[PDB]
C-alpha cells in the first residue's frame, strides 16, 4: 500500500510528436470498422460484431450503447477501454447537469464532459490514455442534429458524415461520392450497408452486426401515458428482423 | 569443408525406426515419393512439384533424426547446419554464406539440405538483416531454377515470423508433429528394448501410465538408466521394477526449467 | 515498454499477453454447459503427491445460496478475486433488497480490470473465470472475464490448454441437434454428457477423483462429494 | 526528461521543443488600429463534407469585452478558457466593475510554470492570442507562450512561419491604419503564406471587435460564413 | 534477464522470477515440520548452535498467535515474525465480533491474501518464508503450510528448509505404515526422529530440539510447548532410530 | 589511374540548352573565369583569387545537367571522380589518391575538378565509431589549405556540390577556404516557360500551341518534369500511331504527375489546431 | 572483360517461362512493352519523336503477388543481354566491394551494348536521409548516390535504362526517382478482380488437367479475399490428393476441401492476445 509512480507516463519529442499517444492511433485502426452518418429526417451510426468463436452470444456484447434517450454511440479499437467510459459519462451528465437543470443536455455540452476526463488520463500522473476514438449523435431543440467525434488525445471533431478503423480511408475515399444534402433516412441505411459490405470477409447477416439510429418522438417506449406534453426517446436501437428485412429489399 | 555438414548419408538406414505419429510420417514420404520413383504423374498433369516444404514439432522428437533418415533412403547428402551457427556480426558474412551454401549444394544434386532453429530468423541495426530474411526466400523461387535440392526449417519456436508463412504457396507442406500419447510411448520401448536382453511380459502399462509429457530421448536415457543399476541384479533378463528407481528424478529434470509447446 | 501497462510502440500490451499465458501452469481442463433449468461445470483435479488432504484443495467456490464459479489459473491470484466477490454481492443487495445477478456482476469486475490496466501500482492477476447462475429474469446462463475486461456469455464452453481439443468437439454437437442448450432435464442426467465427452473427444479417462463439480440449482448452489461422484460416474454402466 | 532540471549549461531540455512543437500548429493572427481590431485564424483542414460552416474552434471569448485566438492542442487549452473565465467573473462578483486585461494575463499565465515548476507534470502546448479594452489604457493587444512571460504588441503572428509573417506587417502597417484599411492586411498576411495559395473561405476563421454602438457601448461581434465570403471579394481575390 | 529485477514484472513464461529466487533463500534455512495426528497437531524444528556461547532454552522459534495455535517457519527470521504480530491482533479483532474462537480456515482466508499484497506492488519486498500453523476448532483438526506467493493446502504433513528430501520420501514411507490414525503423545516420539534424521545434510554443526503439540484431548486443545522428561523420553528414543 | 581524369571525349551540352537559369552564370563564372582569364587584371588589386565554390538545392534542377555544359566551353579541364568512388575496403588508399590527386591538377593550372555529392564525406563524429573516411576529409582540405594548396590557389578554382546541405562537417569551411555558395532553387512558372520550347522540337507544321499554357499550372520543384511530361507526352503519339501531337494529348501527360503532385498522402490528426 | 560477380546470364542457360503464362495483367503488361521491347526497333522513331527513350522504371505492389513472374519471360524474349543479381550482395562484410563492383558493373554493361539488368528488392536500400549516427549504415546510403551517377551522371544515352522491384514504395529514398532519372513508374492493385479472377483462376487449368464431372469455377464467385499468388498456389497444392489415392484426375470435391485445407486461420488468438 504505497504510491511513488505518480510522474507523467507521457513525453515530449523534440518537435513536438506526443509519444504513448501517437503509438495509441494504431489499435484504434486495428479495430473494426464503424461509421456514422446524418440528414435531416435522422441519424445512423453502425458497426461489425466480430464473434470470435461460433459460442459467444452477440446480445451479451454492446457494441453499440445508449448514453441518454436521445443520445447513441459507438467504437472502433478496444472494448474495455470503452464499457468503463459510458458509466463515467452516464454518472457525469446527471451529477453536473441533469440534476440542476432539469433538462436532459444538448449533445456537444456533454462531449465537453468525455474530452475533460480523456485528457486527464494523459496529463496526469501514472495512467495510460483509453484506446479509443468513439463518435456521439446528436439532437436539441434549440441547435438541431449533429455528430461529434472524439478521439484520446481529448480533441473532438464535429462532421458531417465519417467512419474508423481497419477500412476507414476506403469508405472516406468512397463516402463523398453518395453523401449529398437532400436526405431522408430511409435512405441511408443502403449506403451505410452497401459501405459496409464491401469492408468484410466473414458473415454478413442481421443476427451478426448491431446498428442503430435516431429517429423521432416514440411514446410506445416511454412506458406511461397522459402527458401528451412530453417528448419520448429519439434514440432506438433494431432488431434481428428489422435489418433483413432491409437485406431482403435490396 | 562444408563436407562437416553434408556428411552423414551413405551409410544405409531404415526409415522404420520411427513409429510416431504414422499419418505424418504417411504424409511426407508419400509427397517425396514423387521426384524419385514415380515422376511420371507430374507429368500426366503437368503441375509443379513441391517446392521445398518446412514442419514444426516441439524440441527433442527425432526431428532431425527424422531428416536424417530419409537421406540415406535414396542417396542425398544429409547436411547438418545450425541457424543460430550460421551468425556473425559481420553483415555481408550472413547473406555471403548462404549464397556459398546453395553453391555447392547445385553443384551436387540429386542430393539434400536442412536447417532447424531458424524462428530467430524501425531500429538502425536490424534494417539490414531483414534483408537477409528477404534475401533467402527470394533465392527460394526468385530467378532461378531448382532440379534435386530441397530444404526443410524445422524449429521449436513457431511464432517465427508472419511473412514466410503468411504466403503459404512460397513453402507448403506447413506441417505440424505433437507428443505421444500411450499410443506413441508404447511403441517406441519396441525399437528401445531391441537390442537388449529382457525378461518377457505386458510390462509396459506404466509406460501408458506415466510419462504423459516426456519426448522420446529421455526414455531412451531412461532405458539405458535402468540397465546401470539392472546389474546388481545381474540376471540374465531385466525387471520393468528396475526402471522404475530412476524414471522419478528424469521427470525432476524435466521437471527444471519447464517451457511450453504450442503448434502453428 | 517490456515491463509496464503503457501503449507499445506498435500499440499491444506484452505486460498482458504474458498474463493469458501465466494462467498455463498446470495442464488443467475445466468446461461449462448449460441445462435445462440448471448447469454444470468441472474441471481436472490433478494430486502429485501422496500426503495432501483432498478434502482441502477446490478451485470451485461458493458465493450465495445461488451462485459459482471456477479458475485455471494461481490461487492465489484467485482468492484475492474469490473474495472481493462475496463483497460486491452483499453490497449490492444490501442497497437494493435482492440478489446478485451474473450479468451485473461480471459487469462490475470486468470494469475493476480496466482500472489495473490503466495505472500501474498495481500487478494485474493471471486467471480467468467462468461464472455460473439460474436468473429468475434471464435463466440459466454464464459469464466469462479476461484480465483485460473482454467478457462475454456462452452457451456452453470450456477453458484450459487444451481448448482446440474439445472446442471443436462441441461446436460439432450442435451440429448434430441444433439447440442452445440440451434437451434433457435433470442436472443429475446431464453431466454424463459433459464427462461422455472429455474422455472421448480428446480427453483421458477419469477415476473418482480425479474430477469435481459445481451444479446452480434452483436457488441452490453446491458442490459434490465422493459417492456423489461414484454414483453419478456409474451412469456409464449403461453406456 | 525530468522537466525541472537545467541543461548542463543553462537550459531545458523539454520546452524548447514545446514553443518549436507549436510552430507545427495553424496560424493566428492578431493587429490593432486606433479604430478597431481584426483577428484570423487558418483552419487546419478544410476538407468539406464536415460542418466546417459553423466550426468555432480557433476563436473563443470569454465575455463581452474580449476575445483571443488559440494555437495548440484542441484540449489541453480547451480547460484554460474555462478556468480563466470564472476569473473574470468572479473579480466581478467581488468588485462589479468590469475586468482589465492587464491582472488578467499577469494572474493567469503564472499557472504555466507551476506546471514547469514540480509535480514532474509536463506544461502546457499551447500559446493564444488576446484583444479587449479597459478604460483606462485604450484599446489593447497581448500574446503569451507555454513559458509564460507575456508581450504586448500592435500586430504579431503565430505558427507557420510567422517569423516569415511578422515581416509582411513590418512595412504595410501604419499607426492610423483604420480598420477596413488593415483587414485586408491581415488575409493578405495569409494568402501568401498559406500552403494551400487554393484558399476557401472555409478554411479560415475570422472575429471583430468596434466600438459601434453610441454611448460608448462596444461589440463581441463574430462573423458568419456567407459574410467574410463577400468580404473576400472585396479586396479583389476572385 | 531484463525482467527479473522486480515485483509484479511477468515473464513471457507467464511469471515473475524473483518470488522463485525467495524459493532459495527459504532453502537456505533450517529444517521444520508439524504433523497431523488423530486428535490434533505436532510442531517440531531444528534449531543449529553456532557457539557454545548461545543459551539453551531461551531462544524459541516457534510462535504462538492465539490460544488454540501454534506456528513456526524456517528462513528469515524477522519477515516470518511479522505476520504473527499481524496474526495476532486479526483474530483479536475476530473473537472481537460473535465472541467465538477463530477457525483455521479463517486464519489463512485472513493471511494467504496478506502475503500476496506484498507481490502486486513495485515498492515492496515478498515475504521469504514458508511458513506452517495449525489447531483445532470446533469442527476438528486441521493443518495448513505456506509458500511465498501466496499459496497453502491442507496437508496430513509438510516439511521445509534443507530437509525437505529426507522427510518427504520418509513420510511416503511412513503412511503406509500407518494410516489408521496416529495419537498424540506418539508422533511426538516419531517426529523427533526425523529431525535427527534429517540433519545429516548438515551434520558439520550442531543444534537443540523444540517441540510442540495441542490436543484436543489432553490439553483441552489448547496451545502447550513441551518441557519435561516427554521430550527426554524422544530424543533417547530418536537416537535409536538412527543407531 | 587516369580514368578518373579529363576527357579528349567531351560531352555535347551547352549553357544555352539551359533555360529559365539566367542570372547564375554571370554570379558564378567569373571567379571561374575573369581572373583567371586575367590574372594581371586582378592582380592589378589582387585581392584573392578564392577557393572553389559551391552549390546547394535540391533535385528536379540539373546541377549536374549545369555541370555537363561548363565542362564545354571552358579553355581549361573537367575532371570527374564519379563521386565517392576514391575510397576502397582499406586505408592507406585513401591519403595516397588525394596526393595523387592535387599534384595532377598542379600540372594543369588552367584546370579544375568536379564533385557531385558530399552527403558521404560530412559530419564526422568519433567515440569508437566513425570510420576511415573522416580521415581523408582532413588531408584534403589540409592540402587544400597549407604551405601547398594555394600555389593550387594560385592555380586553381574548384567546386563541390550535394543535394542536401546542413547535414555535414562545419569544421570543413572557413569561408574563404569556400568563399562563396549559390541557391539553386526550383523555377518560376514563366522560367518553365521556354523550357518545354527546348525538348518538344517535334511538331510538324502544327497549329493551337500555347507553351506558356503549361506552366500555366505547374506548382512542382524540378525543371525535368517538363521532360518527363514532355518524353511520355510523345509515348502516346507513338503508341497510336500518328507521329503527330497537340496541346490536350501533351496535356493528360500531367495525369502521370496526378501521381506525383497528389501521391503526398495527409494525416487526419488535430491533435494540435 | 571478366569482371567475376555476374556473367551474362542466358547465353544458352535461362528459364523458360512464357509471357502466356501470365493471366491477364495487360493494364501493366501493355506500357512496359511499350517501353521495353520496342526501342530495340523502332529507334529511329525515338528520334523522330521523343528527346530521349522513355526507360526507367519501377515496378512495385505487395511482394509475393505478381512481380518477379512477369519480370523474365521478357528475358525469353530479348534478342540481347540480360543480367540477374541479389538485391543485398552489395551489403558485403567489408566495405568497398560495390563500389568497386558497381563501377565495373555498368562497365559490363556499356561493353555488352545494348543490355539489360534487374535487381531482386532494395527494400533494405530505400533511405531518405539519417544524420550520420554510425558507419554501421552510412556504407548503404553512399552506395545509393553512387548508384544514381552510375544511372545519369555523366554517361547518357547508350547505357541501358533499368527496373526497381521492391515489396514497398513509399520508403524509397527520394531524389532517386525522377522524370529524368525514370520517367515511369507501375504497379498492380490487390483487391477484387472480376475480370481477372474469372479467368486467372483456370488460365493454369490449361497447363493442368481436368474431367468435369460437375463446374468448377465457382469458388472464384465466392469472393472474400480475392488474391494473386495464393490463385494459383492452391491448386499447386490441390493437385496432390488424386495421386494421393492413385486417383487419375482430381475431382472438384477433392478441391473444395483442398480450397480450406489451406486453412486461412480467421481465428486466433494471436490476434485475440493483443490489444484485448
Ligand atoms: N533548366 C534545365 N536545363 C536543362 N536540364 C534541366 C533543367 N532543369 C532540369 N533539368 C533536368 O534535370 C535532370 C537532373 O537534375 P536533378 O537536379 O534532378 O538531378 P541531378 O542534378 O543530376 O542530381 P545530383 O545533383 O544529385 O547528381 C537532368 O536530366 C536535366 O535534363
Ligand atoms: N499470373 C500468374 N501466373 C503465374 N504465377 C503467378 C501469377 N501470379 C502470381 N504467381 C505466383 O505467385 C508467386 C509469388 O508471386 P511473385 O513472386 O511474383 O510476387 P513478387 O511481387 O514478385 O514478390 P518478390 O518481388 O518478393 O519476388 C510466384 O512464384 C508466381 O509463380
Ligand atoms: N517418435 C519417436 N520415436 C522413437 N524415438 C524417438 C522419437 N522421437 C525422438 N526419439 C528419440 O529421441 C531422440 C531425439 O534426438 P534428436 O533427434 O537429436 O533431437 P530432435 O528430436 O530435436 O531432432 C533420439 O535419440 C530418438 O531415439
Amino acid at each position: 500500500m504505497t504510491d511513488r509512480y505518480s510522474f507523467s507516463l507521457t513525453t515530449f519529442s523534440p518537435s513536438g510528436k506526443l509519444g504513448q499517444i501517437d503509438y495509441a492511433l494504431t489499435a484504434v485502426k486495428q479495430g473494426v470498422t464503424s461509421l456514422g452518418i446524418k440528414a435531416t429526417n435522422g441519424v445512423v451510426i453502425a458497426t461489425e460484431k466480430k464473434s470470435s468463436s461460433p459460442l459467444a452470444m452477440s446480445e451479451t456484447l454492446s457494441k453499440v450503447s445508449l448514453l441518454t434517450p436521445d443520445i447513441g454511440a459507438v467504437y472502433s479499437g478496444m472494448g474495455p477501454d470503452y464499457r468503463v467510459l459510458v458509466d463515467k459519462s452516464r454518472k457525469v451528465a446527471h451529477t453536473s447537469y441533469k440534476r440542476i437543470y432539469g433538462e436532459y443536455p444538448p449533445t456537444k455540452l456533454l462531449v465537453s464532459e468525455v474530452a475533460k476526463i480523456m485528457q486527464e488520463a494523459t496529463q496526469s500522473g501514472g495512467v495510460r490514455p483509453f484506446g479509443v476514438s468513439l463518435l456521439i449523435a446528436g439532437h436539441d431543440e434549440f441547435n438541431g442534429f449533429s455528430l461529434y467525434q472524439v478521439d484520446p488525445s481529448g480533441s473532438y471533431f464535429p462532421w458531417k458524415a465519417t467512419a474508423i478503423g481497419k477500412g476507414s480511408v476506403a469508405a472516406k475515399t468512397f463516402l463523398e461520392k453518395r453523401w449529398n444534402d437532400e436526405l431522408e433516412l430511409e435512405d441511408a441505411i443502403h449506403i451505410a450497408l452497401l459501405t459496409l459490405k464491401e469492408s468484410v470477409e466473414g458473415e454478413f447477416n442481421g443476427d451478426t452486426i448491431e446498428l442503430a439510429i435516431i429517429g423521432d418522438e416514440n411514446p410506445d417506449l416511454l412506458g406511461y401515458t397522459g402527458i401528451p406534453t412530453d417528448k419520448g426517446p429519439r434514440f432506438r436501437k433494431l432488431t434481428s428482423q428489422e435489418i433483413n428485412d432491409r437485406l431482403e429489399a435490396l | 569443408l562444408v563436407y562437416n555438414m553434408t556428411s552423414f548419408e551413405q551409410g544405409e538406414i531404415t526409415f522404420d525406426g520411427i513409429g510416431g505419429l504414422t499419418e505424418q510420417i504417411r504424409e511426407l514420404r508419400e509427397v517425396i515419393e514423387l521426384p524419385l520413383k514415380n515422376p511420371e504423374i507430374f507429368q500426366r498433369v503437368g503441375i509443379k512439384p513441391p517446392k521445398g516444404v518446412l514442419l514444426y514439432g516441439p524440441p527433442g522428437t527425432g526431428k532431425t533424426l527424422l531428416a536424417k533418415a530419409v537421406a540415406a533412403t535414396i542417396g542425398a547428402n544429409f547436411i547438418f547446419s545450425p541457424a543460430s551457427g550460421i551468425v556473425d556480426k559481420y553483415i555481408g558474412e550472413s547473406a555471403r554464406i548462404i549464397r556459398e551454401m546453395f553453391a555447392y549444394a547445385k553443384e551436387h544434386e540429386p542430393c539434400i539440405i536442412f536447417m532447424d532453429e531458424v524462428d530467430a530468423i524501425g531500429t538502425s541495426a536490424d534494417r539490414e538483416i531483414q534483408r537477409t530474411l528477404m534475401e533467402l526466400l527470394t533465392q527460394m523461387d526468385g530467378f532461378d531454377n531448382l532440379g534435386q535440392t530441397k530444404i526443410i526449417m524445422a524449429t521449436n519456436r513457431p511464432d517465427t515470423l508472419d511473412p514466410a508463412l503468411l504466403r503459404p504457396g512460397r513453402l507448403d507442406r506447413k506441417v505440424e508433429i505433437p507428443l505421444p500419447n500411450e499410443a506413441g510411448r508404447l511403441e517406441i520401448f519396441k525399437i528401445h528394448t531391441a537390442k537388449v536382453k529382457k525378461t518377457g511380459e505386458f510390462d509396459f502399462e506404466a509406460a501408458v501410465k506415466m510419462s504423459d509429457g516426456f519426448n522420446g530421448a529421455d526414455i531412451r536415457n531412461c532405458a539405458t538408466e535402468a540397465g546401470f543399476f539392472a546389474i546388481r541384479d545381474d540376471r540374465d533378463h531385466i525387471n520393468p521394477d528396475d526402471l522404475m528407481k530412476a524414471v522419478r528424478k528424469v521427470a525432476e529434470v524435466k521437471k527444471l526449467e519447464g517451457t511450453i509447446e504450442y503448434q502453428k | 515498454d517490456r515491463h509496464i501497462t503503457i501503449f507499445s510502440p506498435e500499440g499491444r500490451l506484452y505486460q498482458v499477453e504474458y498474463a493469458f499465458k501465466a494462467t498455463n501452469q498446470t495442464n488443467i481442463n475445466s468446461l461449462a454447459v448449460r441445462g435445462k433449468d440448471c448447469t454444470v461445470v468441472i474441471s481436472q483435479k490433478k494430486v502429485p503427491d501422496k500426503l495432501l488432504d483432498p478434502t482441502t484443495v477446490s478451485y470451485i467456490f461458493c458465493i450465495s445460496r445461488t451462485i459459482g464459479m471456477v479458475v485455471n489459473g494461481p490461487i492465489p491470484d484467485a482468492r484475492n478475486a474469490a473474495l472481493r466477490a462475496k463483497a460486491e454481492a452483499a453490497e449490492f443487495r444490501y442497497k437494493y433488497g435482492y440478489d446478485m445477478p451474473c450479468d451485473v456482476l461480471a459487469k462490475r469486475m470486468a470494469n475493476l480490470s480496466q482500472i489495473y490496466t490503466q495505472r500501474a501500482y498495481m500487478r494485474p492477476l493471471g486467471v480467468i473465470l467462468t461464472f455460473v447462475s439460474v436468473d429468475e429474469e434471464l435463466g440459466p446462463s454464464i459469464y466469462k472475464t479476461d484480465p483485460a475486461g473482454y467478457y462475454v456469455g456462452y452457451k456452453a464452453t470450456a477453458t484450459g490448454p487444451k481448448q482446440q481439443e474439445i472446442t471443436t468437439n462441441l461446436e460439432n454437437h450442435f451440429k448434430k441437434s441444433k439447440i442452445d442448450h440440451i434437451n434433457e432435464e435433470s442436472w443429475e442426467k446431464v453431466v454424463e454428457f459433459a464427462i461422455t465427452h472429455m474422455i472421448d473427444a480428446l480427453g483421458t479417462e477419469f477415476s473418482k477423483n480425479d474430477l469435481e463439480v459445481g451444479v446452480a440449482t434452483k436457488d441452490k448452489f453446491f458442490t459434490l462429494s465422493a459417492e456423489n461422484i461414484e454414483e453419478r460416474l456409474v451412469a456409464i454402466a449403461e453406456q | 526528461s525530468r522537466t525541472t532540471i537545467f541543461s548542463p549549461e543553462g537550459r531545458l531540455y523539454q520546452v524548447e521543443y514545446a514553443l518549436e512543437s507549436i510552430s507545427h500548429a495553424g496560424t493566428a493572427i492578431g493587429i490593432m488600429a486606433s479604430d478597431g481590431i481584426v483577428l484570423a485564424a487558418e483552419r487546419k483542414v478544410t476538407s468539406t463534407l464536415l460542418e466546417q460552416d459553423t466550426s468555432t474552434e480557433k476563436l473563443y471569448k470569454l465575455n463581452d469585452k474580449i476575445a483571443v485566438a488559440v494555437a495548440g492542442l484542441t484540449a489541453d487549452a480547451e480547460i484554460l478558457i474555462n478556468t480563466a473565465r470564472i476569473h473574470a467573473q468572479n473579480y466581478l462578483k467581488t468588485y462589479n466593475e468590469d475586468i482589465p486585461v492587464e491582472i488578467l494575463v499577469r494572474r493567469l499565465s503564472d499557472i504555466k510554470q507551476g506546471y514547469t515548476q514540480h509535480g514532474g507534470l509536463r506544461p502546457f502546448g499551447v500559446s493564444f492570442i488576446y484583444a479587449g479594452y479597459d478604460d483606462r489604457y485604450g484599446y489593447q493587444l497581448y500574446t503569451s507562450n507555454p513559458s509564460g512571460n507575456y508581450t504586448g504588441w500592435k500586430a504579431i503572428s503565430v505558427g507557420a512561419n510567422t517569423s516569415a509573417a511578422q515581416t509582411l506587417l513590418q512595412m504595410d502597417y501604419k499607426d492610423d491604419m483604420k480598420v477596413d484599411d488593415a483587414i485586408e492586411l491581415a488575409l493578405k498576411t495569409l494568402s501568401k503564406t498559406t500552403d494551400s495559395s487554393a484558399l476557401t473561405y472555409d478554411r479560415l476563421e475570422f472575429a471583430t471587435i468596434r466600438k459601434g454602438a453610441n454611448d460608448g457601448e462596444v461589440y463581441q461581434k463574430i462573423f458568419k460564413p456567407q459574410e467574410i465570403k463577400d468580404i473576400l471579394v472585396k479586396t479583389g481575390i476572385t | 534477464t531484463g525482467y527479473d529485477l522486480s515485483n509484479s514484472v511477468f515473464s513471457p513464461d507467464g511469471r515473475n522470477f524473483q518470488v522463485e529466487y525467495a524459493v532459495k533463500a527459504v532453502e537456505n534455512g533450517t529444517t521444520s515440520i508439524g504433523i497431523k495426528c488423530n486428535d490434533g497437531v505436532v510442531f517440531a524444528v531444528e534449531k543449529l548452535i553456532t557457539s557454545k556461547l548461545l543459551v539453551p532454552q531461551k531462544n524459541v522459534k516457534i510462535q504462538v498467535v492465539d490460544r488454540h495455535i501454534g506456528c513456526v517457519y524456517s528462513g528469515l527470521i524477522p519477515d516470518g515474525r511479522h505476520l504473527v504480530n499481524r496474526g495476532r491482533e486479526e483474530a483479536a479483532s475476530f473473537k472481537k465480533l460473535y465472541k467465538t474462537p477463530i477457525p483455521i480456515p479463517a486464519f489463512a482466508d485472513r493471511l494467504g491474501q496478506y502475503v500476496q499484497a506484498h507481490t502486486l506492488y513495485n515498492s515492496v519486498r515478498p515475504f521469504g518464508v514458508s511458513t506452517i500453523f495449525g489447531g483445532v476448532d470446533k469442527n476438528g483438526a486441521h493443518l495448513y503450510m505456506l509458500e511465498p506467493s501466496g499459496s497453502y493446502w491442507g496437508y496430513k504433513g509438510a516439511a521445509t528448509g534443507k530437509g525437505r528430501q529426507s522427510a518427504k520420501a520418509e513420510l511416503e514411507k511412513l503412511v503406509d505404515h500407518h494410516p489408521e490414525g496416529l495419537s498424540a503423545r506418539e508422533a511426538v516420539k516419531q517426529a523427533a526422529k526425523i529431525i535427527y534424521l534429517a540433519h545429516e545434510d548438515n551434520k558439520e554443526k550442531d543444534f537443540e530440539l523444540e517441540i510442540s503439540w495441542c490436543s484436543l484431548s489432553e490439553t483441552n486443545g489448547l496451545h502447550k510447548f513441551v518441557k519435561g522428561d516427554l521430550l527426554q523420553e524422544a530424543i533417547d528414543f530418536a537416537q535409536k532410530e538412527i543407531n | 589511374l587516369v580514368s578518373l581524369m579529363m576527357v579528349e571525349k567531351v560531352p555535347d551540352s551547352t549553357y544555352d540548352m539551359v533555360g529559365g537559369l539566367t542570372k547564375q552564370i554571370k554570379e558564378i563564372k567569373e571567379v571561374i573565369e575573369l581572373p583567371v582569364k586575367h590574372p594581371e587584371l586582378f592582380e592589378s588589386l589582387g585581392i584573392a583569387q578564392p577557393k572553389g565554390v559551391i552549390l546547394y538545392g535540391p533535385p528536379g534542377t540539373g546541377k549536374t545537367l549545369l555541370a555537363r555544359a561548363v565542362a564545354h566551353h571552358t579553355d581549361c579541364k573537367f575532371i570527374r571522380v564519379s563521386g565517392a568512388e576514391l575510397v576502397q575496403k582499406y586505408i592507406g588508399e585513401g591519403s595516397r589518391m588525394v596526393r595523387e590527386l592535387f599534384v595532377m591538377a598542379r600540372e594543369h593550372a588552367p584546370s579544375i575538378i568536379f564533385m557531385d555529392e558530399i552527403d558521404s564525406i560530412g559530419s564526422t563524429r568519433v567515440e569508437g565509431s566513425g570510420g576511415g573516411d573522416s580521415e581523408v576529409q582532413r588531408t584534403m582540405l589540409e592540402l587544400l589549405n597549407q604551405l601547398d594548396g594555394f600555389e593550387t590557389s594560385k592555380n586553381i578554382k574548384i567546386i563541390m556540390a550535394t543535394n542536401r546541405l546542413d547535414i555535414l562537417d562545419p569544421a570543413l569551411l572557413r569561408p574563404g577556404r569556400i568563399d562563396r555558395k549559390i541557391e539553386f532553387p526550383p523555377p518560376s512558372v514563366a522560367a518553365r516557360a521556354e523550357i518545354l520550347r527546348i525538348h518538344s522540337r517535334k511538331m510538324n507544321l502544327t497549329r493551337g500551341i500555347n507553351l506558356r499554357k503549361v506552366a500555366e499550372k505547374m506548382n512542382g520543384c524540378s525543371g525535368a518534369d517538363v521532360k518527363g511530361v514532355c518524353t511520355e507526352a510523345g509515348m502516346y503519339a507513338l503508341r497510336e500511331r500518328r507521329i503527330h501531337v497537340t496541346q490536350e494529348d501533351f496535356e493528360l501527360a500531367v495525369g502521370k504527375v496526378m501521381n506525383k503532385n497528389q501521391e503526398t498522402a495527409i494525416s487526419v490528426a488535430k491533435l494540435f489546431k | 572483360d571478366s569482371d567475376s560477380s555476374i556473367s551474362v546470364m542466358g547465353e544458352n542457360e535461362k528459364p523458360d517461362v512464357t509471357y502466356a503464362d501470365v493471366g491477364g495483367l495487360d493494364m501493366q503488361k501493355q506500357e512496359i512493352r511499350e517501353a521495353v521491347e520496342l526501342p530495340l526497333v523502332q529507334a529511329d522513331l525515338y528520334e523522330q519523336i521523343g528527346i530521349d527513350p522513355p526507360r526507367g522504371v519501377l515496378l512495385y505492389g505487395p511482394p509475393g503477388t505478381g512481380k518477379t513472374m512477369l519480370v523474365k519471360a521478357v528475358a525469353n524474349s530479348t534478342k540481347a543481354a540480360f543480367i540477374r543479381v541479389n538485391g543485398s550482395e552489395f551489403v558485403h562484410k567489408y566495405l568497398g566491394e560495390g563500389p568497386r563492383m558497381v563501377r565495373d558493373v555498368f562497365r559490363l554493361a556499356r561493353e555488352n551494348a545494348p543490355s539489360i539488368i534487374f535487381i531482386d528488392e532494395v527494400d533494405s536500400i530505400a533511405t531518405k536521409r539519417f544524420d550520420a549516427q554510425t558507419g554501421s549504415d552510412r556504407e548503404v546510403q553512399r552506395i545509393l548516390i553512387e548508384l544514381l551517377t552510375q544511372m545519369d551522371g555523366f554517361d547518357q544515352s547508350t547505357n541501358v535504362k533499368v527496373i526497381m522491384a521492391t515489396n514497398r514504395a513509399d520508403t524509397l529514398d527520394p531524389a532517386l526517382l525522377r522524370p529524368g532519372r525514370l520517367d515511369r513508374k507501375i504497379e498492380f492493385p490487390s483487391l477484387r478482380d472480376r475480370r481477372e479472377r474469372r479467368l486467372i483462376f483456370g488460365t493454369i487449368a490449361s497447363k493442368m488437367s481436368l474431367a468435369p464431372e460437375a463446374d468448377l469455377d465457382s469458388l472464384i464467385i465466392r469472393n472474400d479475399s480475392l488474391s494473386g499468388a495464393v490463385i494459383a498456389a492452391i491448386m499447386q497444392e490441390a493437385g496432390l490428393r488424386a495421386v494421393r489415392k492413385n486417383r487419375y484426375v482430381i475431382l472438384q470435391s477433392d478441391l473444395e476441401e483442398a480450397y480450406a485445407t489451406q486453412v486461412k486461420t480467421d481465428n486466433t488468438v494471436d490476434k485475440f492476445d493483443f490489444y484485448k
